[PDB]
DNA sequence: CCTTTTTTTTT
DNA sequence: CTTTTTTTTTT
């Protein structure tokens, strides 16, 4: 009995809670982005809000919230507004629905109930749950899928009964872990399968109209059926099932396609980053030889209808037709590829790329690629002693895929357009998702390129070039294996994984999508982009739309913090101890358990298990767990001990258990304790009914309780608390809340160690290329990040790709800036999940370990977000030995300097290489004219620019710098800034366009164009490479051209063949023989030798035949005469002179322009 | 040698009754065989039923020894999936659970031997000796055969039709054939065990299929090599018939059915291939290729034209894609003549049989027509014991066979049509007749058997 | 284009292959029931009526029949000699 | 207008 | 140099 909204039409929506300083925090930064960036934008609010105070309070609060408002609008009254509410554990997904669904009925608003009771079924009614296939299965009835299965007809198949026969015969035998491990995974393929004919007989032709039973039955089986049929607002999912979507009764609904007004309230959002990041490194491999063959002969004569359902797609697949033709054409695709030249078939080859500057490669030699004709196959090879290189092959091929794929999702937004007009059957599903099973059908049938059908659904969820916001986190690394294919032993594959974005650009995508996600995590802002999303990356893509909080927000929430949790006035103790190696206190004890041994050392290979390899480790961490444990024994008050280490003490290493479990009890006598030890206590062990079983022991027994757990055992959801008794518990308690909200008499702990969190590198174990994918990312984001000068990235990357083992890996990650602020987020939740009630004790202890005393005096952002049991362990480690600074901003400086200079150092090359082929592309020359354009308009930026990133470089003095290294050379070894402090300024007195600019022609030109007359004081200065090579070279060229413009002296465009090779062409003088231009700026650059000359004159005779050049370079010397040189540039007489070279135009003493230069100039042309 | 029967309980009774034969033999009124022969001759029968109960039959020792002995211990999934199935045999009888568990465990037993294939044929070769030889051979009796520790098998038709597994593949007896003894109880209900396996074969896309013939074979070639000597040969033929197919029928557009009565049922065009022709349409169907709307347009015409029929495309279609099918079998057998022994060492392994996977996979790879790998397979399964219609030789059903065509619209595409053909090459009794024309010793042992 | 089950049957009744295939399966329906020595001297037969016909048209050689099959052919051969379709002429 | 039970293997 | 659990949703 569905429940309608005439319940609500007497609803008092004027009537509200109460709100609250967290509650008026959420609002406060959202109602002034909707009133600034429009109402279908998005945001990313962050919440830094503490575990303990009310993040889920406020964050249901504010879902539920949601839900009522847009009832009234539905109401007053259209598609209602998803709310999803994505988690990352499905236990803490269940809780938050079952706190939710406990929040509709118990909230009262100023003492009475909100809703009536029939408003609740409503409201419940609106949540939904969605969990994997297979326990979705097992949780409907047999009745409920006995209804479906007849309903449908497919009781009527062999397979369908069969397996439903084993489902309903092994469920029966339940309440066996044995048996309960298969019947998930046999429940999965069943629902697979079951809701796949269920589609099929469906989506087309025959269509029962579902009501009654069978819509509740096959809303039980489908959940997302009920967000579908138009009655569910919310959805409580994880992120894996946000990522991956959710069945409908029609097909697989993604949310990603659909963000336009999603209102994602994603909890502990810091850790989605890790999850996110899984689901990218999860994606399928891809020929691409196959796939660019395919491509290739699928398209030269495979035409699409020319109907008005397919307007304008035929258009956006030439530009590709003409690329597969071309490309085909270059490294003769008619043949097949394959290895040769031994020492290259023992081992595969791995070519790890950036798409970007970063482009190591495992094989030693450059391998070329060369395309025989006589044997008809192209031959992969070393040659130790271009463009036919292995490396350029893989990397066109693989921008050509994901330029069809790229196409791909073009044709298909087009294809909505074009039928979203069309008003004949398209039913309720007009939107991309609903046509996005057809338009990728109907395009990929015409093309008869049915094989990419899964490779274009599962990838429908700012180019790579100079003129752009280049970025790794909207680019990918693309890990390309070459190895023979199986079974044929000559030919190979590029099986190629690609990552074409990142979570933090998977994030910003979502934002960009219309998504208002919501993040709330304490945590939510560290400065580490290993364990979080890259918030400075995040903050210029957005921009305004990354919402922030306030000098006064952030001070209220303190505030509100302060007042529920009063440590001070109410009367409490926060001890902190630094515990060092304690090796004389660790004898004592060794010596006293097992003194017939001849050594301490014979105990360790004794009764722990432990050689002369680990003993000095072992021995740190147990000498400064044991010294932790015997004072929490001296104090009697205390009776809940958390050492949070890393490694799990368990069953596993029991030798070391009764160790440390005799040290207790030996202690517990001698201080007069009953003590109890609760061991193992790992992710097994709290899920039977474990973590509730320490509760129960403090709630009736005398003693003191010591856990011990991990960081990871400890990650969320868990409630390290229990009942408290008066009887049991004194005066040791003492509330601290100012007020008084519920009590219910539940304490938390009151003595926590806390060892040094290891093992922060990120990890996959889907597959051997899964996590190799993830540690590619972690490289990478740390270069774009400037915690990793290029020079250590690439080295770090190219060992990653020959083989490390794990300990080298966390060395680099150790040797960073970001290892820090990682470690100092494990400490923050680790000591915030002990502060989850009010009713607390009064000699709280904290031991931490000293390999934590430096890096916790790091610690330095505003404590007006921290907690009240952090300040005091940072506070302790600030008043203690040393206090010093690391400058964590100015090296971040000095490695994006040293980036983008690399960046531009590689780009250029290959754009200058890309000019050198015949013809030059639109785009090639049009991006050429920008690079020039942009770069001497604005010499200086004010602001951090959005398009040409890459051009400039962030400087510590205004308006120049000094710089050092080979121009011409190695990129990686570049010094800037203080390093170098007598290298080259790049300043504007040394381009001196101040003397350029003097002159009475240069400078009307400018002003003109907009061209820079002088440079501002900004910090935006310009990159070392493309100042040299790309501006004073434009600079000149810019000026050359104005000084010879008033003397009837005009030029036009080179051609496509020649372009860059020559300045401009020159006309005038009537006569046929065509006159060139070699413009420089001055004789210092531009070598330009004979032979290398000569090699541009004969590609220009084959042109025109005769010609004429001239070697103008603008600014130096006016004083000098003109020379006249022969075509092999050596000397020669002057009317049989080919060339002719003049020293300057402008004198670069006080700028006057060369009058009699251009007088025998303008004499010579006429003559010649 | 080989007992095919129909039923997995007659097998069993007559592997039972041959040991008890060897056992109990009372020649001259003393046993026939010493105290030790009886184990040599025991050792040469195996026995070879379905994956689902070969693995439900091996202990879990002898699992913990493949899974140990191979590294396979680390597969995060293998170790999972076996540790359900591990936990489901512990139980009671309970047939609830055990029609549950055969499921898994032939699932299992797939994906354990595909990864015992992948690992075993490429370079770390496990070199399977000692007591992880007892383990494989228990888990895989296939591979005595292959390892001539026997010749004697005992499995039923379906198994005889589906082929078993050894160390590197699976081992098709039916390619094999030639010297072989057969012996057949109850020959004459083999007919309907065989045609039920004939039935089983997959509908094959014909647009699809020539159009991607077409374009693939339009300019990919083959290496120059001497392992494809004389291959590109039997190619030619094919490829000048596929460009004046595809001008023909203009196969640059996609094909399509515009009409009345063209909507609310598709279309089935039944053929012999020699003279029984019937169409589910009830008036001929044309098929016209639109220039100006680059499509080809199958429609009913109220008013004979042979050129642009869609029976004849069909037929013709149909001729072509059995042509590749055809000339994919000679390849591989002039591929293996190549490098039967030209090869020189390099891989023993010298036959059709264990060729066969390789010859197919390098001439589908030079032509990248890698979606045509399970075709060709399956083709083998049942023309493979080979390796007409021209009124000039041997004319009949029985290894001509049938074709049913189905032209309805595509999937999820309302504009387009697929010619989904399913096959009969040849019938039980053709398939009989090419197994002794391989050379096959049949015996068939039936009251009914004339 | 679609035709009961009824009529695949009809179809096939009335060709001279049903009549040798009904009497396949009593020729292996009898024959199973004969794999003893030791038997009564009262070995019951009862058939079907509609049965008679069809086995009075059996003619092949009766060299390997079995001694059960034999005599439920003579039974229903008892009625002196009919004339047959002479197999041979209707499928020329 | 004849009148069903039964089977194996891989997925 | 270096110091590990644990987590989801597909097939
Ligand atoms: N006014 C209130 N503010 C915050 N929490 C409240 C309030 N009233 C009741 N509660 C309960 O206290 C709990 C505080 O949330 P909790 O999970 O302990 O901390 P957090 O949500 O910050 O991790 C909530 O679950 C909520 O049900």
């Amino acid at each position: 009995m569905n429940v309608s909204i005439e319940e609500f039409t007497h609803f008092d929506f004027q009537l509200v809670p109460e709100p609250s300083p967290l509650d008026l925090v959420i609002t406060e930064s959202l109602k002034n982005h909707i009133e600034v960036n429009g109402v279908k934008s998005g945001a990313l609010l962050p919440l830094p809000f503490q575990t303990g105070i009310g993040k889920t309070y406020t964050a249901l609060n504010f879902l539920l919230q949601q839900m009522l408002e847009q009832v009234r609008s539905e109401l007053k009254e259209k598609s209602k507004r998803l709310l999803y509410y994505v988690t990352d554990s499905v236990d803490n997904v269940v809780s938050a629905k079952a706190d939710l669904l406990k929040l509709i009925e118990k909230q009262t608003v100023k003492g009475e109930p909100r809703f009536t009771l029939e408003q609740q079924e409503y409201l419940k009614a609106q949540i939904v749950h969605l969990p994997n296939q297979s326990e979705q299965l097992l949780q409907c009835s047999d009745a409920v899928l006995n209804d479906v299965l007849i309903g449908f007809n497919l009781n009527a198949e062999r397979d369908v009964q069969a397996e439903w026969s084993a489902i309903s015969g092994l469920r029966r035998h339940a309440s066996n872990p044995e048996v309960k491990i298969s019947l998930n995974r046999q429940a999965g393929y069943f629902y697979r399968n079951l809701i796949d004919r269920l589609q099929k007989k469906q989506k087309g032709a025959d269509r029962v109209l579902l009501s009654g039973s069978l819509l509740a039955s096959v809303e039980t089986l489908l959940p997302g059926e009920k967000i579908r049929n138009g009655s569910a607002h919310v959805a409580f999912l994880t992120t894996s099932k946000f990522l991956k979507g959710f069945h409908n009764t029609r097909s697989r609904y993604s949310p990603l396609r659909d963000l336009s007004g999603a209102v994602l309230i994603i909890d502990e959002i810091d850790k989605q980053n890790q999850v996110i990041l899984s689901e990218l490194c999860k994606q399928q491999a891809q020929d691409l030889i196959w796939a660019i063959r395919t491509l290739r002969a699928n398209f030269r004569d495979h035409q699409l209808e020319s109907s008005p359902r397919y307007d304008k797609i035929e258009d956006l697949f030439e530009p590709l037709r003409e690329r597969l033709e071309e490309f085909g054409t270059n490294w003769n695709l008619a043949f097949a590829f394959n290895t040769e030249g031994a020492n290259l078939n023992e081992r595969p080859v791995r070519l790890f790329s950036d798409r970007s500057f970063t482009h190591v490669s495992s094989a030693t030699h450059k391998l070329s690629l060369k395309s025989d004709f006589l044997r008809r196959k192209n031959l992969i090879f070393s040659d130790e002693k271009k463009h036919g290189l292995l490396t350029r092959f893989v990397n066109e091929a693989d921008v050509i895929y994901q330029w069809f794929l790229g196409t791909m999702r073009k044709a298909v937004f087009q294809y909505w357009e074009n039928v979203r007009g069309l008003e004949i059957e398209v039913r309720e599903n007009r939107s991309l998702e609903g046509t996005f099973q057809e338009a990728v059908q109907s395009l990929l049938t015409h093309f008869n390129l049915q094989e990419f059908e899964s490779a274009v659904y599962e990838s429908f969820d700012k180019a790579n070039k100079l003129s752009s916001s280049k970025s790794y986190h909207h680019t990918g690394l693309k890990l390309v294996e070459v190895a023979h294919n199986q079974g044929t032993r000559d030919t190979v594959n590029c099986k190629a994984s690609f990552l074409n974005t990142s979570p933090s650009g998977v994030l910003a995508d979502m934002v960009d999508a219309g998504a208002v996600i919501l993040g709330i995590s304490a945590t939510a802002r560290a400065d580490t982009v290993i364990h979080n999303f890259d918030f400075k990356y995040l903050n210029e893509r957005l921009g305004n739309k990354l919402l922030s909080l306030s000098r006064e927000q952030k001070q209220r929430v303190n505030n509100y913090y302060h007042s529920r949790r009063n440590y001070k006035d109410n009367g409490v103790v926060l001890t902190v101890k630094y515990l060092n190696s304690r090796d004389a206190f660790l004898d004592a004890l060794l010596e006293e358990y097992k003194p017939e041994a001849r050594s301490s050392h014979f105990i360790l290979n004794h009764y722990l298990g432990i050689a002369e390899s680990e003993q000095a480790f072992v021995r740190s961490w147990l000498s400064k767990l044991l010294a932790s444990i015997k004072a929490f024994i001296s104090s009697p008050d205390n009776r809940y001990m958390l050492s949070l280490l890393n490694r799990t003490l368990d069953t596993t290493r029991q030798n070391i258990n009764d160790f440390i479990q005799f040290c207790c009890d030996k202690w517990a006598k001698e201080f007069n304790v009953k003590t109890k030890t609760f061991f193992g206590v790992n992710a097994d062990w709290m899920r039977l009914v474990g973590y509730d079983e320490i509760s129960k022991h403090l709630n009736t027994e005398l003693g003191k309780v010591v856990v011990f757990s991990t960081y990871a055992s400890m990650g969320a959801g868990k409630n390290p608390d229990y009942a408290v008794n008066l009887a049991l518990e004194g005066e040791s308690l003492i509330s601290v809340a100012d007020v008084t909200y519920s009590t219910q008499l539940r304490s938390d702990i009151d003595s926590i160690y806390l060892e040094k969190p290891t093992q922060l590198l990120l990890s996959d174990d889907y597959s051997h290329t899964a996590n190799q994918l993830c540690q590619f990312h972690q490289i990478l984001s740390l270069q774009e990040n400037g915690e990793l000068s290029p020079k250590s990235a690439e080295n770090w990357c190219r060992q990653q790709l020959m083989g490390m083992s794990r300990e080298r890996s966390l060395q680099q990650y150790h040797q960073t800036s970001d290892y820090q602020s990682a470690v100092r987020k494990y400490i923050e939740q680790a000591v915030g999940r002990a502060g989850r009630t009010s009713l607390k004790r009064k000699q709280i202890l904290l031991f931490v370990d000293s390999g934590l005393k430096e890096i916790l005096a790091e610690e330095s952002r505003d404590p007006s977000l921290f907690s009240h049991e952090y300040v005091a362990l940072v506070n302790k480690a600030k008043s203690a030995g040393k206090s010093i600074v690391e400058d964590r901003a100015v090296r971040r400086l000095f490695n994006l300097a040293q980036r983008n200079n690399k960046d531009g150092m590689l780009s250029i090359k290959a754009l200058v290489h890309r000019l050198h082929n015949q013809p030059a592309s639109k785009s090639d020359i049009q991006e050429w004219q920008d690079i020039r354009t942009q770069l001497l308009r604005y010499p200086t930026v004010a602001f951090q620019p959005e398009r040409f990133n890459r051009l400039y470089l962030q400087s510590m003095t205004k308006g120049y710098y000094r710089y050092q290294g080979n121009l011409d050379g190695d990129p990686n070894s570049f010094e800037f800034f203080d390093r170098v402090p007598y290298g080259d300024m790049v300043s504007e007195e040394d381009c001196s366009l101040a003397t350029l600019v003097q002159n009475q022609y240069v400078r009307p030109w400018f002003e003109r164009k907009g061209f820079a007359c002088s440079w501002q004081k900004e910090a935006n200065v310009m990159t070392p490479i493309m100042f040299t090579n790309i501006y004073k070279g434009a600079l000149g060229e810019q000026a050359v051209e104005a000084v010879l413009t008033a003397f009837d002296f005009t030029f036009e465009e080179v051609p496509n063949s020649i372009y860059e090779r020559f300045d401009n062409r020159v006309i005038f003088a009537g006569i046929e023989q065509p006159i060139w231009l070699d413009s420089k700026y001055w004789k210092h650059e531009g070598n330009e030798s004979s032979e290398g000359y000569s090699s541009k004159i004969a590609l220009v005779e084959e042109e025109f035949g005769p010609s004429k050049f001239i070697y103008v370079n603008a600014l130096g010397d006016t004083s000098k005469p003109i020379r006249y040189l022969n075509s092999c540039f050596v000397e020669t007489s002057p009317q049989l002179a080919k060339v002719i070279e003049i020293p300057a135009l402008i004198d670069d003493s006080n700028a006057d322009t060369n009058r009699t230069a251009v007088q025998e100039l303008i004499k010579w042309l006429h003559h010649s | 040698l080989y007992y095919v029967t129909d039923s997995v309980d007659n097998v069993v009774s007559a592997k039972a009754d041959l040991l008890k034969l060897i056992e109990k033999q009372t020649v001259k009124g003393e046993p026939r065989f010493t105290l030790e022969q009886q184990e040599y001759l025991k050792a040469q029968i195996v026995h070879l039923p379905n994956q689902s109960e070969q693995l439900l039959q091996c202990s879990d020792a002898v699992l913990n020894d493949v899974l140990i002995g191979f590294n396979l211990n680390a597969e995060r999934d293998v170790q999972a999936e076996w540790s359900a199935i591990s936990g489901l045999r512990r139980h009671a009888s309970n047939p609830e659970v055990k029609i549950s568990l055969n499921r898994q465990a032939g699932y299992f037993y797939r994906n354990l031997i595909d990864r015992l294939q992948k690992k075993q044929k490429g370079a770390d070769r496990v070199l399977l000796s000692g007591s992880l030889l007892a383990s494989v051979e228990t888990l895989l009796p296939g591979e005595k055969i292959r390892n001539g520790s026997a010749h004697v098998a005992f499995l039923t038709t379906s198994k005889f039709l589906k082929g078993f597994h050894n160390t590197r593949s699976r081992y098709s007896p039916l390619r094999d054939l030639s010297g072989a003894v057969l012996i057949i109880d109850e020959i004459d209900k083999q007919n309907q065990v065989i045609l039920s396996e004939l039935c089983k074969q997959q509908a094959q896309d014909l647009i699809w299929a020539i159009r991607t013939l077409r374009a693939n074979f339009r300019d990919h070639q083959l290496e120059s090599s001497p392992r494809y000597d004389k291959i590109e040969d039997l190619f030619e033929p094919l490829r000048e018939r596929l460009e004046e197919f595809g001008t023909n029928w203009n196969l640059a557009f996609a094909f399509n059915t515009e009409g009345a009565n063209l909507n609310e049922r598709p279309v089935r065009l039944f053929s012999d291939r020699s003279f029984t022709h019937v169409s589910s349409a009830t008036h001929k169907l044309s098929l016209k290729s639109d220039f100006l709307r680059r499509k080809n347009l199958i429609f009913s015409d109220e008013k004979i034209e042979k050129h642009g029929l869609l029976t004849r495309f069909v037929n013709e279609a149909d001729v072509i894609y059995q042509w590749f099918l055809g000339t994919m079998r000679k390849a591989v057998f002039q591929y293996w003549e190549n490098v039967r022994g030209l090869e020189i060492e390099v891989r023993e392994n010298r036959s059709l049989e264990g060729t066969f996977q390789e010859a197919v996979q390098s001439l589908l790879t030079h032509f990248n027509l890698q979606e045509f790998e399970s075709a060709v397979y399956e083709s083998f399964d049942t023309r493979g014991l080979r390796q007409a219609n021209k009124l000039s030789s041997s004319k009949s059903y029985h290894h001509t066979g049938l074709k049913l065509v189905e032209v309805a619209h595509n999937q999820g595409t309302r504009d387009t049509v697929n010619c989904k053909a399913s096959f009969l090459n040849t019938s039980p009794s053709g398939v009989l007749a090419d197994m002794v024309d391989a050379g096959a010793v049949i015996l068939g042992i039936s009251a009914t058997a004339r």
